[PDB]
RNA sequence: UGCCUGGCGGCCGUAGCGCGGUGGUCCCACCUGACCCCAUGCCGAACUCAGAAGUGAAACGCCGUAGCGCCGAUGGUAGUGUGGGGUCUCCCCAUGCGAGAGUAGGGAACUGCCAGGCA
RNA sequence: UAACGGAGGAGCACGAAGGUUGGCUAAUCCUGGUCGGACAUCAGGAGGUUAGUGCAAUGGCAUAAGCCAGCUUGACUGCGAGCGUGACGGCGCGAGCAGGUGCGAAAGCAGGUCAUAGUGAUCCGGUGGUUCUGAAUGGAAGGGCCAUCGCUCAACGGAUAAA
RNA sequence: CUUACCAACCCGAUGCAAACUGCGAAUACCGGAGAAUGUUAUCACGGGAGACACACGGCGGGUGCUAACGUCCGUCGUGAA
RNA sequence: GCGGGGUGGAGCAGCCUGGUAGCUCGUCGGGCUUACAACCCGAAGGCGUCGGUUCAAAUCCGGCCCCCGCAACCA
RNA sequence: AAAGUA
């Protein structure tokens, strides 16, 4: 099963981040959409979030499942984070390769101000 | 790609009627075709494998993958990790073109051919057949062989039972007996 | 003579023999010979009692042996001093606690089972008693 | 005759060194073990021989956590 | 004990050396690694030599 | 506010299997292509990218159902600390602690944060 | 925690079998398949670690510590809060600090290897280094200090170089 | 076709284990808190030693034959004194 | 008790250290001879007994059996 | 040079 294979791929880095007490930037990617969440160190409270299933973000995009949508979510989640004064996070690729859409989201969040 | 069009424009409705599937994604598909050469003679002369792969490359138009022994076996004098085979996995367009070259050219050139068995199904709708001589494939010049070679052919199908797998292969006129 | 076909280890600590038995019901036949005392049953004893039992019922019915001699017993040979390692395995025993059903019988009348079990008990080093199957 | 046995190795003094609720300084060994019978929790490290040691001052705490019902040792800051 | 001791000599000309072992029958090629030379306080190339 | 879905957690079988049913606006999945970024010790299978015609078939979610797993008393029994006793290889008495197994029974999880769809 | 109690192993291996990043998941059986057989390679299914671990056994291991690949030398140098274990000599675990390094986009990880055997005090000397010493003085010899080498001293806390 | 037949696997039922464990005590041990009691009974450093042949009895065991006023450990008691 | 053994019909190599095992004689067929022997040609024929380890054992390991050689002592 | 027997 594809989802269980990815969850296995993601566990080692997630357990490391929990041990370090880091604030996580979690990314989730589907064929049609991409999602970003900034999660508190306890792992059970979401501080900010942005995705292509939101109207205000998806209205400005031709298609929600490409690198351009990824860059828009990356920038959006960073501005909302800095507005709450968060700044310092750790990137959690959630078992996806650091590449393509996932990388384009990360690059946009770095550019917009998030330190990782 | 011709046989692929044959599948989508005529085989689906034939099977949609014969088995009364409600969804079209229920229709059996041809997932992949895998060719295998068990070259157990390479442990004495590794160059024998280099020719067997050369044939499989010509027959399929794809670089073959040398396969290794999963464990040491005393009965065949092989240690774990010995290269003793070669295989090729065909999917998509290259699959269908080989599927066409096989039914309409290579199979009618079989020694004393009298139809393929219809009991060579594994129980979950996949078909396996053995070719005794590699000369049946026109990409093999009968004059440049150094040794006659067979192979196995497996057609892996997304069917659920043996009856649906034979129905799918029949719709392409698989030369059964 | 019963004896394990193979074992993990050749020799075994002496141990002790406290407690009451497990397996105190007639479970396979209708009549049983139950241990009242505590002790060891050698393989020769188990077999001597089996023979006496079996000849008394004229090899009719069925007989179960509920105990198996799985404990090896070592002995030091004569004129050997103390030390120099554990002795050699000489025979096999089963440890018996009070309540242990040792044999069971079926397919014969109760009067004959009583007589056959009496002849067998005379071969055994432990006090025994005749029991019958109970519904609960 | 003689025996073919008679050998043994020195005892290794493994086991729990600081029990639940004990106050420890950073660096203190909590348990010595072969392999991870106990796993490292918060503020606890796992050495190369799988020794669990305190990474901060505080109180030892044992707990069972996770999907495998594994035993974890952590240090509660005091 | 077939493995033999060898020394890895700094290429920085300081005379500093590390020591290790080597199976000279299976790997006769000279061992070469970049290691920290504490005399010049840099990582440099170190080359196998006799013990 | 209620319903449905996605993500991250708590918890770690009363929560897992099996069997039966059921869902596609959205979401999810399969899916459609691949010159490309990237990829196959062969294969666009997987990873990846560009997409949105089709289908909920598989998967997943939800609902149902004790065929299982799992949980589980009360009482008794085993063991045992202290003191005393006997016929002392083993037990008994006073007092304190008191299982395991089994029985009745329970049981088709519960829950926090954020987001989207619908009413 | 003893016995001339019950059972097995060591006196190594490895410049990758070490570091790191990314990926992966076992045994066994059943069915179908050229030569091909009980057992080779192929395909599907059941199964769920019954495999695997450089070598005994135990404790571990899926976030794998098991399998594959890319790049590499942290198998770094100086130190070390604190702790374990020893009569002692000693032996072990260790965050963190300075310098310099590898892998990773990054958080990070790396001071050898899943861990626990693979060993030998002191003396006497050998080799290289050295801002130390240098018997009137300048040198030198010799000595010190740092790195390293020589023992089945195995009766393994090692009476002698030699029974 | 047939078995004097043998039957592995799986299913059901019954036992056994120092080097078996999907369960699991009593005690013992480590740590914290509190009262009462006890001539500090605790720890550290320093002056002086003796001792390093133990014995039997109870309980838990290895060995021996659940032999020994036997032998070897653990723990308590007394003898030693 | 410590050693060493056990392999074609006989006597004996190989074992050590894992990957089908030899030699002499004997036997069988043919030839030479009036016939036999001698001689010549050609062929055939097998790891004491289990267990274990191992992908694989004549071989390594641990039992058991049969043989051999030393030792089984001081009062 | 080597040729035994009935
Ligand atoms: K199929
Ligand atoms: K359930
Ligand atoms: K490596
Ligand atoms: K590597
Ligand atoms: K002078
Ligand atoms: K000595
Ligand atoms: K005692
Ligand atoms: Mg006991
Ligand atoms: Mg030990
Ligand atoms: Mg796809
Ligand atoms: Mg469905
Ligand atoms: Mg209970
Ligand atoms: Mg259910
Ligand atoms: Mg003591
Ligand atoms: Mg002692
Ligand atoms: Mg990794
Ligand atoms: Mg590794
Ligand atoms: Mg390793
Ligand atoms: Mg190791
Ligand atoms: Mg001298
Ligand atoms: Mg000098
Ligand atoms: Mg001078
Ligand atoms: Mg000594
Ligand atoms: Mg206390
Ligand atoms: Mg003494
Ligand atoms: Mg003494
Ligand atoms: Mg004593
Ligand atoms: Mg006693
Ligand atoms: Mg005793
Ligand atoms: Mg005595
Ligand atoms: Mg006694
Ligand atoms: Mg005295
Ligand atoms: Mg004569
Ligand atoms: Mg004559």
């Amino acid at each position: 099963d594809k989802k269980s294979a990815r969850i296995r791929r993601a566990t080692r880095a997630r357990r490391k981040l929990q041990e370090l007490g880091a604030t996580r930037l979690v990314v989730h990617r589907t064929p049609r959409h991409i999602y970003a969440q900034v999660i508190a160190p306890n792992g059970s409270e979401v501080l900010v979030a942005a995705s292509t299933v939101e109207k205000a973000i998806a209205e400005q995009l031709k298609y929600t499942g490409n690198k351009d949508a990824a860059a828009a979510v990356g920038k959006a989640v960073a501005e909302r984070a800095l507005e709450k004064g968060i700044k310092d996070v750790s990137f959690d690729r959630s078992g996806f390769q650091y590449h393509g859409r996932v990388q384009a989201l990360a690059d946009a969040a770095r550019e917009a101000g998030l330190q990782f | 790609a011709k046989l692929h069009d044959y599948y989508k424009d005529e085989v689906v409705k034939k099977l949609m009627t014969e088995f009364n599937y409600n969804s079209v994604m229920q229709v059996p598909r041809v997932e992949k075709i895998t060719l295998n050469m068990g070259v157990g003679e390479a442990i004495a002369d590794k160059k024998l494998l280099d020719n067997a792969a050369a044939d499989l490359a010509a027959i399929s138009g794809q670089k073959p993958l040398i396969t290794k022994a999963r464990k040491s076996v005393a009965g065949f004098k092989i240690r774990q990790g010995y290269p003793i085979g070669c295989k090729v996995t065909l999917r998509g367009e290259r699959m269908w073109e080989f599927f066409e070259r096989l039914i309409t050219i290579a199979v009618p050139r079989i020694r004393d051919f009298r139809g393929l068995s219809a009991k060579s199904f594994d129980g979950r709708g996949n078909y396996s057949m053995g070719v005794r001589e590699q000369i049946i494939f026109p990409e093999i010049d009968y004059d440049k062989v150094d040794r006659v070679r067979g192979l196995d052919i497996t057609i892996t199908t997304t069917a659920k039972s043996d009856e649906e797998g034979r129905a799918l292969l029949a719709a392409f006129d698989f030369p059964f007996r | 003579m019963l004896q394990p076909k193979r074992t993990k280890f050749r020799k075994m600590h002496k141990g002790r023999n406290r407690g009451l038995a497990q397996g105190t019901d007639v479970s396979f036949g209708s009549f049983g010979l139950k241990a009242v005392g505590r002790g060891r049953l050698t393989a020769r004893q188990i077999e001597a009692a089996r023979r006496a039992m079996t000849r008394a019922v004229k090899r009719q019915g069925k007989i179960w042996i509920r105990v198996f001699p799985d404990k090896p017993i070592t002995e030091k040979p004569l004129a050997v001093r103390m030390g120099k390692g554990k002795g050699n395995v000489e025979y096999w025993v089963a440890l018996i606690q009070p309540g242990k059903v040792l044999y069971e019988m079926d397919g014969v009348p109760e009067e004959l089972a009583r007589e056959a079990f009496k002849l067998a008990a005379a071969k055994l080093p432990i006090k025994t008693t005749f029991v019958t199957k109970t519904v609960m | 005759g003689s025996t073919r046995n008679g050998r043994d190795s020195e005892a290794k003094r493994l086991g729990v060194k600081r029990f639940g609720g004990e106050s420890v300084l950073a660096g203190s060994i909590i348990v010595r073990q072969r392999g991870t019978k106990f796993h490292a929790g918060a503020n606890v490290g796992c050495g190369r021989d799988h020794t669990l040691f305190a990474k901060a001052d505080g109180k030892v705490k044992f707990e069972v956590k996770g999907p495998k019902n594994r035993k974890f040792i952590s240090i509660e800051a005091e | 004990g077939i493995r033999e001791k060898i020394k890895l000599v700094s290429s920085a000309g300081t005379g500093h050396f590390y020591t290790t072992t080597k199976n000279k029958r299976t790997k006769p090629e000279k061992l070469e690694l970049k290691k920290f030379d504490p005399v010049v306080r840099q990582h440099v190339i170190y080359k196998e030599a006799k013990i």
